[PDB]
């Protein structure tokens, strides 16, 4: 019911694109973005990670890495069922490209795809983990 | 025969006393076990009746100044009448100098003892009707109500204004026909609004409310093209349903524009109230509606605050003259328990339904506007009950869709029975169905007029008189002479109405049984200490058994039974006349099989008859049942064959013999269709059979002639 | 050129009949050659005095001008993975520096040696390059960059309605809408107002816009949240179409009220989880809810100089504004007081800018109207910076001590703008805290992160060096007439508000007297120095501008306009501003720059701002930057008036003559091209009239003479004796 996705290139970690929104995003973006320089190629393909109040959710495919962060609570397997739709669009779209690039934040357009997907999943009509072990 | 007696009164003066001879003294007055009350149904339907287009005459003494009725005695030739309630007499008008003994004014035929006068005079005010739509609701179960609402206005009259107002987590005052705009008001879900305040936040026609043949295409496709509230709603969470600030801006908004004329605030909850003053209950799922359980183990801190807001809602409506419907279709409990003070004081409707995709709620519906044989609406606005009493008489109260006027005078008993302490009251809301119970007290005949005057659904002024005549207690044969006549049935839904209001705004079966026994004890028949002798006479017997009936009601018997389904069932109770009202009290039972036709049987399990097919009516549901070898027969394809067609008349007789009054009463009742292990069979032995009536019988009988 | 000295009495005709170009720093050419463009950056000082002292003692006042979103003709953009700056100070590698190793380089602002990562280093671009921009890696930012969100809003009260602004503003806006700065994430919103506040949803689902009102002024919120803040790509024909609807809504309201703070709180409300850009357009005085503005009486011109605020509101909104990443920008299309020195408030401490167009009406007055289409046309087509930051960094011994602009100064002194306008100046005074010993050289860097309408993080980085010089006459030959006068316009400004009008007026002449009277006690009449030769004329015209004049009938929204227009405008428009340049526009020759394949363009000698420069057998033309004038001779020739004109005789020429025709003689071609060579120095589109005739109800042409005498003001001469009795007491 309450979001924040972000997809980064899993070797030097630089993003890629995301999704935010507020009516706090300061801390909390922060552990995503030193999670995705920890991840390498030992990494686990997919992960649930937990936190107190909040929860992460991430795949990651063809070399890049489909992290949301969600407000504890809310259904585990359908959050990966958001990120498969997006990694669909992502590797359809831009997979060919990703490894190209360098600029944060290359693909930002791929916000305008985010917002329509993901709420089309708030309203209702693996390996798991604490996040302060990992980082 | 005093049978007779009973029926043609009520089908011309719409009236049900509980008993028409009233005690001469107050020896017997105060020893009036059953109180002396009516049934009074001020606008019962007349087949020949002719409304008089006439000012109607009045009496010249400042305090009477009732009307000239069959009652007041004339002098045809010295022009004069004497009334008779206080004896004053009376000069005759203009118009009735050229009266005649054989041409009489109407008004004094005992054919018009009710009559009804059409006082044209000001210019007629439109009629108004506020659609307060909820948008939390299902895509389905909220498009079956756009069609359902616009179906409404192709039967609403060319001059009548219109407004609407959807809500949800914000309420949205739509301001109407703006071209290329479509505009709306919009207020927190969360502050309550004074009639001033919504009139300075905003500003015959308005623009919110609107003539409907200047505005009828563009609210149509406002309704055609509504949506759900666009707030999204979280997993775990109900919407935020801001009903209570919603209903009182709708109050508010018709308060600072048209006080003091018929309209209807129709309101319209797909779900409870979340949010706001009059909440029901929180956003979580998780803690869920308070059941009669909760509330009585005190677990529901949302109905007593929720209760008070609603409650002085009706007063500020039903005190402007605005009438609140409440049509409530959902799954989950929605808040009938709190918001019922509307509906109830104002004389507004109150509607239950699963889903209002519901062929049953979208019927229900448009018989809200079934006109009689002119093309004009059956409901009327605005009525003004006046009852004036002979010297004698005193009005303890009335239970009923009304609210006090308190005007005072020596007509006024003290001895407040719930609405008492006037002799003025004022419907919000009315339909010749209407009926209040009008409670009276002793203190030659005995005379009572009802003067009710209404808004027409033809926007005509009309005003309705009923004036009744039943004849004082000879005191040598005092007692004897009343036992004949009591109105059993008329008596049993009169103290039945007084059992619920004491309920409802709280034992009860205690004061129930006291005046079962009390009764049993002064009219019939028995010796001391012996409980074999004890006959009732033909007029009482029927008591007992509805008495039976009336303690194991749902009306008493609130538990198995949510708040909201006990506030909607005793709320047609208090407004039903006597006939519908027995219904409900006691079930009606007919019969079908190859043995025997249509004939009403004994609801008891000796009469759950395997080999037959029977018909229960309660008022609110109309069931249809098959027996062991009833059922079985029809899991056997057998029904299917040609050479037995006795079948098929069989189990399509009570089909059409409920289709009949499936069309009639007016919240069409729950249509079933159940056999043995049938899951909705339950019902069929709940109201089937202290314990069961026998036994019953004998407990009163062994009291009845003890201790007095 | 020239150390040589200047006697303003006898000579009289000082100013140069070429426009004046800005001073060369006294330095070596091999780093001369680098220093930034002077339109960019620039010193009221080329050279700099080395102990606060000495500066103190040419009461000269050190400071500098920028105007760093400049729209450029060719600008390096190095995507440099990694970001090579200082270790310490964490300034920007300038070509400045001092390599020394080829592996180590001395940082030229807090003289700290660092090592150039493996990344000839002395021609990399970073080095080659004075204006060049950075993209910013990712820890150089809080968010993803931001879509771009311009949200507009409306007064449409009575008096609104009867200007008709809302007619041109919305066929701006649909001429526009593709030229709006952005990609595909575009967001675009909608709001009026009059005694209520009014939203606007726009979704494919039904047929219209919805209108959602606000009638809790005292309680502001929003009704939807989606449709108010729209994609402007695919939700394009539903924002189109409300366009074409808005201007016909109120054409009859009888709302005299405006709840114009309770619209903007709820404004601010709606796009403060993305901050963006907020155009908001007024017409009167506010007089409903919080923001609440008494009205207020004009002092004529018998009033002593006797500015400020009426309430903090409208500044603490802008705050809470800028914390968002949300700029306001004022379009004031008033017809009377509206208390502009409060509501201005909301673009100073926001990034924003201020847009003043005195009685608008889309009849009687179609000057404004056709200045409202020009200067939104650069509104809204100009590059737009979102989520900006600034720091401007100076080299150890001197402090920056004060700032002048549109922006909000944090801790630590960060210019936190909102939004980077393209078209804004920004000014600063520094001194020396720390004596200059050690070093022959300064340097001086601003940065300018920001988010572009492409959705990526840029820094625009700009570096300039100077020398430093350790005698009284080596400052002023390298002094800086223009951006003096500008340093001391922004200063003065602060100062009518610090304290009082007079108080303004009087620093700005004891800058002229306390400087020479220090000069001619450092070697009969007026000395100034060649550089100084045009500071007491200047000054003179700052006193004329309608910021700081006296004795005339100005109007207080029209002054604080003529403020806010200091603190926000770049050098060279204040300058045109204040000395408008006129020009010999009757009789075009051709020793001018003509060279550009087919075209003709005199440059007619910039002529000195005196009626006895006129002469009414002619027609002169006046360049205010801003706009254009051409004064038309009564008794003029009438072969001008006949083909340049097309008019028989000046009495036939029409009252409002919005521009000229396009005729077919060599003398049309004329004085199109050189008005075309006037407009295209300028990116902000200029109208020209020739209205000024001998009555025509216009001659305020004469208030910008600033040379001549009044009723009111003294003349150049008689200002050049009031100076020279106070050099000499
Ligand atoms: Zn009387
Ligand atoms: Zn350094």
């Amino acid at each position: 019911m309450v979001l924040l996705t972000m997809i980064a290139r899993v070797a030097d970690g630089l993003p890629l694109a995301a999704s935010m929104q507020e009516d706090d995003l300061q801390q909390y973006q922060s552990q995503a973005k030193q999670l995705f320089r920890k991840l390498n190629e030992q990494s686990p393909t997919r992960c649930t990670l937990e936190a107190g109040a909040m929860t992460f959710h991430y795949i990651i495919e063809q070399g890049v890495c489909y992290l949301v962060l969600c407000e504890a609570a809310f259904p585990k397997k359908l959050a990966f069922a958001y990120l498969e739709d997006l990694h669909s669009e992502f590797d359809e779209q831009h997979g060919k490209k990703v490894p190209t690039v360098s600029r944060p934040y290359s693909f930002i357009e791929f916000d305008t795809f985010i917002q329509k997907t993901k709420k089309l999943y708030i309203d209702s009509r693996i390996m798991v983990a604490n996040i302060e072990e990992v980082l | 025969t005093y049978l007779e007696f009973i029926q043609q009164n009520e089908e011309r003066d719409g009236v049900r006393f509980s008993w028409n001879v009233w005690p001469s003294s107050r020896l017997e007055a105060t020893r009036m076990v059953v109180p002396v009350a009516a049934l009074f149904t001020p606008l019962k339907e007349r087949p020949d009746l002719p409304p008089i287009q006439y000012e109607p005459v009045l009496c010249s003494r400042t305090t009477c100044r009732a009307v000239l009725n069959p009652l007041c005695q004339v002098d045809y030739r010295a022009k004069l009448w004497a009334c008779n309630f206080c004896y004053q007499r009376n000069q005759f008008p203009p118009s009735y100098a050229g009266i005649s003994e054989l041409n009489q004014p109407a008004e004094l035929l005992p054919q018009f003892s009710s009559i009804e006068y059409v006082v044209l005079r000001g210019p007629q005010m439109p009629l108004i009707f506020l659609y307060v739509v909820d948008t939390c609701m299902e895509d389905e179960d909220l498009q079956a109500l756009k069609e359902s609402m616009q179906m409404s206005l192709s039967l609403l009259p060319p001059t009548a204004l219109v407004g609407l107002i959807t809500f949800g987590r914000m309420v949205q005052v739509h301001e109407l026909g703006c071209e290329g705009i479509s505009k709306s008001y919009v207020f927190r879900g969360t502050k309550d609004l004074s009639a001033k305040q919504l009139q300075e936040m905003l500003g015959p026609s308005n623009r919110f409310l609107q003539p409907v043949q200047k505005i009828d295409m563009n609210l149509t496709d406002l309704l055609g093209e509504l949506q759900r509230d666009p707030w999204p709603v979280p997993q775990g969470k109900r919407p935020l349903r801001s009903s209570g600030v919603a209903l009182s801006i709708a109050v508010g908004l018709l308060e600072c524009t048209f006080p003091n004329t018929g309209a209807r605030i129709m309101m319209f909850i797909g779900g409870p109230a979340t949010q706001g003053p009059g909440m029901v209950v929180g956003d979580e799922l998780k803690t869920p509606i308070r059941s009669w359980h909760d509330i009585d183990k005190d677990n529901a801190k949302y109905v007593k605050k929720g209760t008070k807001h609603f409650e002085a809602l009706a007063n500020r409506a039903a005190t402007t003259g605005h009438v609140i419907d409440i049509y409530a279709c959902a799954l989950d409990q929605t808040g009938l328990l709190e918001m019922k003070c509307c509906p109830n004081l104002t004389g507004g409707y109150m509607v239950m339904g699963d889903s209002f995709n519901t062929s049953l709620f979208k019927q229900t519906f448009q018989r809200v506007f079934t006109k009689d044989m002119h093309g004009q609406f059956k409901m009327g606005f605005g009525g003004t009950l006046e009852i004036k009493t002979s010297r004698e008489i005193k009005i303890s109260g009335a239970i009923g869709p009304c609210v006090s006027l308190n005007s005072k005078g020596p007509c006024v008993s003290e001895n407040e029975i719930g609405t008492g302490g006037t002799c003025q009251w004022k419907i919000c809301g009315l339909s010749p169905t209407t009926t209040l119970a009008i409670y009276f007290e002793v203190v030659g005949r005995g005379a009572i007029q009802f003067v009710t005057q209404y808004q027409h659904s033809s926007g005509q002024r009309r005003i309705r008189v009923t004036t009744i005549a039943r004849n004082w207690a000879d005191a040598q044969t005092q007692i004897q002479n009343i036992a004949a006549s009591f109105d059993q049935e008329a008596a049993a839904i009169l103290m039945a109405r007084l059992a619920i209001y004491r309920a409802e705004t709280e034992d009860v079966l205690r004061w129930l049984d006291r005046q079962l026994i009390r009764l049993c004890q002064k009219f019939g028949e028995y010796h001391k200490d012996d409980p074999s002798s004890f006959r009732f006479s033909e007029t009482f017997s029927l008591y007992p058994q509805f008495m039976f009936h009336l303690r194991r009601s749902s009306f008493l018997q609130v538990f198995n039974n949510s708040p909201d389904e006990s506030s909607y069932y005793r709320h047609h109770f208090m407004r039903q006349d006597l006939t519908q009202s027995l219904i409900m009290i006691q079930p009606i039972l007919y019969a079908y099989s190859f043995s025997g036709p249509p004939e009403p049987v004994l609801l008891d399990s000796s009469s759950i008859l395997a080999d037959r097919i029977l018909l229960m009516d309660t008022f609110f549901q109309i069931l249809i049942y098959h027996g062991e070898t009833i059922a079985q027969w029809r899991k056997s394809g057998y029904q299917d064959m040609p050479e037995y067609e006795n079948f098929r008349h069989l189990l399509q007789a009570p089909v059409d013999d409920a289709q009949e009054i499936l069309h009639s009463r007016f919240p069409m009742p729950r249509y079933i269709d159940t056999e043995h292990g049938g899951s909705q069979a339950r019902f069929l032995l709940s109201k089937v059979n202290d314990v069961s009536l026998q036994v019953f019988m004998d407990h009163l009988k062994k009291l009845a002639v003890s201790s007095a | 050129e020239g150390l040589r000295v200047v006697n303003l009495l006898q000579e009289r005709n000082m100013l140069p009949s070429t426009p004046l170009k800005p001073p060369v720093p006294n330095l070596h050419e091999d780093i001369q050659k680098l220093n930034c463009n002077p339109e960019l950056f620039r010193c009221t000082l080329t050279s700099i005095p080395q102990t606060q002292a000495l500066l103190n003692k040419a009461k000269l006042p050190l400071g500098l001008l920028l105007h760093p979103f400049k729209d450029l003709v060719q600008l390096p953009v190095v995507t440099s993975s990694t970001i090579v700056r200082c270790r310490s100070c964490r300034t920007y590698i300038n070509p400045f520096v001092s390599f020394l190793d080829q592996r180590r380089w001395k940082c030229n602002l807090c003289y700290r040696v660092n090592d150039v990562p493996e990344e000839e280093p002395h021609r990399r671009p970073e080095v080659q390059n004075a204006t060049i921009e950075f993209m910013a890696p990712s820890e150089y930012m809080l968010r993803p960059p931001q879509p771009p969100v311009y949200l507009f809003v409306f007064d449409v009260s009575h008096n609104a309605v009867e200007t008709g602004y809302l007619n041109s503003v919305c066929q701006s806006l649909l001429d526009n809408l593709d030229l709006l700065p952005g990609n595909t994430r575009t967001k675009i919103g909608f709001i009026t107002f009059d005694s209520t506040i009014h939203f606007y949803g726009l979704q494919e689902s039904l047929s219209q816009p919805q209108m959602l009102i606000v009638s809790d002024i005292e309680d502001v919120f929003i009704p939807m949240p989606e449709n108010l803040l729209v994609n402007l790509n695919e939700s394009k024909e539903l924002v189109q179409d409300l366009l074409k609807t808005l201007p016909q809504m109120f054409t009859k309201t009888l709302e005299t009220q405006s709840a114009l703070g309770p619209a903007l709180q709820a404004a601010f409300k709606l796009m403060s989880p993305t901050g963006g850009r907020m155009s908001v357009f007024q017409t009167q005085l506010p007089t409903l809810g919080v923001g609440a503005l008494k009205p207020r009486e004009e002092p004529n011109h018998r009033s002593s100089a006797k500015m400020t605020p009426s309430t903090d509101f409208y500044k603490k909104l802008a705050l809470d504004c800028s914390g968002q990443q949300v700029a306001v920008d004022l379009f004031l299309l008033s017809g009377q007081y509206s208390d502009l020195a409060s509501l201005g408030c909301i673009s100073r401490y926001s990034a924003g800018s201020v847009y003043y167009y005195p009685s608008y009406h889309h009849q009687h007055n179609p000057v404004q109207v056709q200045k409202l289409q020009k200067e939104l046309q650069r509104y809204l087509t100009r590059k737009i910076g979102f989520e900006a930051v600034m720091r401007i960094r100076c080299t150890k011994g001197l402090s920056i001590h004060t700032f002048h602009g549109n922006f909000f100064v944090r801790s630590t002194d960060l210019l936190s703008l909102p939004n980077v306008n393209p078209d804004a100046g920004y000014a600063v005074q520094m001194s020396v805290e720390e004596s200059l010993t050690d070093t022959q050289l300064v340097s001086f860097q601003s940065a300018l992160l920001y988010t572009s309408s492409k959705g990526e993080r840029r820094i625009r980085v700009h570096t300039l060096c100077l020398p430093v010089v350790s005698t009284l006459n080596d400052v002023f030959l390298g002094a800086d007439v223009q951006a003096i006068s500008g340093l001391l316009a922004n200063m003065a400004v602060d100062r009518s508000m610090t304290a009082s009008l007079s108080d303004a007026r009087d620093a700005l002449v004891n800058a002229v007297i306390d400087s020479l009277s220090a000069y001619r006690s450092s070697v009969p009449g007026l000395m100034v120095p060649f550089s100084l030769r045009l500071f007491p004329l200047f000054v003179l015209a700052l006193l004329k501008q309608k910021s700081f004049q006296t004795g005339t009938n100005a109007r207080l929204d029209e002054r604080i306009f003529a403020m806010c227009q200091v603190k926000n405008q770049p050098l060279v428009y204040l300058m045109l501003t204040t000395h408008p340049s006129l020009y010999r526009v009757d009789n075009l020759s051709d020793e001018g720059a003509l060279n550009i394949s087919d075209r003709t363009i005199p440059q007619p000698p910039i002529l000195q701002l005196s009626v006895e420069k006129l002469s009414r057998d002619g027609a002169f033309l006046m360049d205010a930057g801003s706009v254009l004038m051409l004064w038309v001779g009564k008794n003029c020739t009438q072969n001008f008036l006949s083909q340049v004109l097309g008019v028989q005789n000046y009495a036939s020429i029409p009252q409002p003559m919005t521009d000229l025709p396009e005729l077919d003689t060599p003398e049309s071609a004329r004085i199109i091209a050189f008005i075309s060579w006037l407009r295209e120095q300028r990116p902000f589109f200029p109208i020209l009239y020739v209205i000024r005739d001998e009555s025509p109800m216009k001659a305020n042409f004469l208030q910008n003479m600033i040379e001549d005498r009044t009723e009111s003001a003294l003349s150049y001469y008689e200002f050049l004796l009031h100076i020279q009795q106070q050099v000499n007491k």
